[PDB]
């Protein structure tokens, strides 16, 4: 007769990935074009 | 080639770029979209605004250079407003195409760009035989 019970981790240094890991789609997205609002700072900046 | 520019203000009716290098350097376009009523018929026109700066101090001084000779900065514009109705685009073209010719034989070979006007140039219209 064996009773008892465990929890493990799923060790994600191993597992743990295999997702859609949602830094990409996103960091290949606008980041780009977004940073580029330094032509709007600049406006701004030249103003202040 | 030259250097590209690109839009720093953008707007539906407003795009202006200059030149990230010399931001002095700009070309401006504005559109103006209005309904015109004529003779029994309903017309779509449209004005198109284009404005070219470059900022520039002209003129060295007989043929030396130096450093102290930092002159005054000036300015060189051209504005060029075109008007029609939307439909004929198609000939709006070409006469735009004749206004270029009809303003280089003026001034991009004559000496219009002085102040002198030649009364026998060469000028032409649109339509062709």
């Amino acid at each position: 007769d064996i009773n008892f019970y465990t929890r493990q981790v799923i060790d994600p240094r191993l597992c743990g990935g295999l997702a859609f890991s949602p830094k990409l789609n996103l960091f290949r997205y606008l980041d780009a074009m977004s940073l580029s609002w330094n032509r709007s700072r600049l406006k701004i900046s030249r103003a202040t | 080639a030259n250097k590209p520019m690109q839009p720093i203000t953008s707007t539906a009716n407003k795009i202006v770029w200059s030149d990230p290098t010399r931001l002095s350097t700009t070309f401006s376009a504005s559109l103006l979209r209005q309904r015109v009523k004529v003779g029994i018929a309903e017309l779509n026109n449209v004005s198109g605004q284009y404005v070219s700066v470059y900022k520039r101090p002209a003129p060295k001084p007989e043929g030396c250079a130096d450093a102290c000779v930092i002159m005054p900065n000036e300015n060189q514009s051209i504005r060029t407003v075109i008007s029609g109705s939307a439909e004929n685009l198609a000939t709006l073209k070409a006469e735009w195409e004749t206004h270029k010719r009809n303003v280089d034989t003026l001034f991009a070979s004559g000496n219009a760009g002085l102040g002198f006007l030649d009364p026998t140039a060469a000028i032409v219209s649109s339509d062709t035989t």
